[PDB]
């Protein structure tokens, strides 16, 4: 559940980049 | 195992978009 | 002739030899050579989508040293 979390946090910071 | 896949394609899908 | 990175998402870059008519079954065939990852293991990703087997770098406007994504898959 951790690695998903810090997925996702990754996931939401690129699509603030695009 | 199965959600990771998916999240790690989204992730490398967007990596390469930002590049473009 | 030129040569393509692939990047992991691990923050490893992989440098291949390739050609522009090269398939993408090729170059996943290359990835195997540096890596050991199986081809139906491999995910390629450029310009915002997954690669097919049958096309060509050409096909996807691969360019020199263009930068594709590797995902491992199951
Ligand atoms: C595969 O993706 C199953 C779900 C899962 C959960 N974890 C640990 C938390 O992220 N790893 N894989």
């Amino acid at each position: 559940k951790q690695k998903i979390a810090a997925l996702k946090y990754k996931i939401a910071a690129l699509k603030q980049k695009i | 195992e199965q959600e990771i896949e998916e999240l790690e394609i989204e992730i490398a899908i967007l990596l390469s978009e930002i590049e473009g | 002739s030129m040569q393509i990175f692939v990047k992991t998402l691990t923050g490893k870059t992989i440098t291949l030899e390739v050609e522009p008519s090269d398939t993408i079954e090729n170059v996943k065939a290359k990835i195997q050579d540096k890596e050991g990852i199986p081809p139906d293991q491999q995910r390629l990703i450029f310009a915002g989508k997954q690669l097919e087997d049958g096309r060509t770098l050409s096909d996807y406007n691969i360019q020199k040293e263009s930068t594709l994504h590797l995902v491992l898959r199951l």
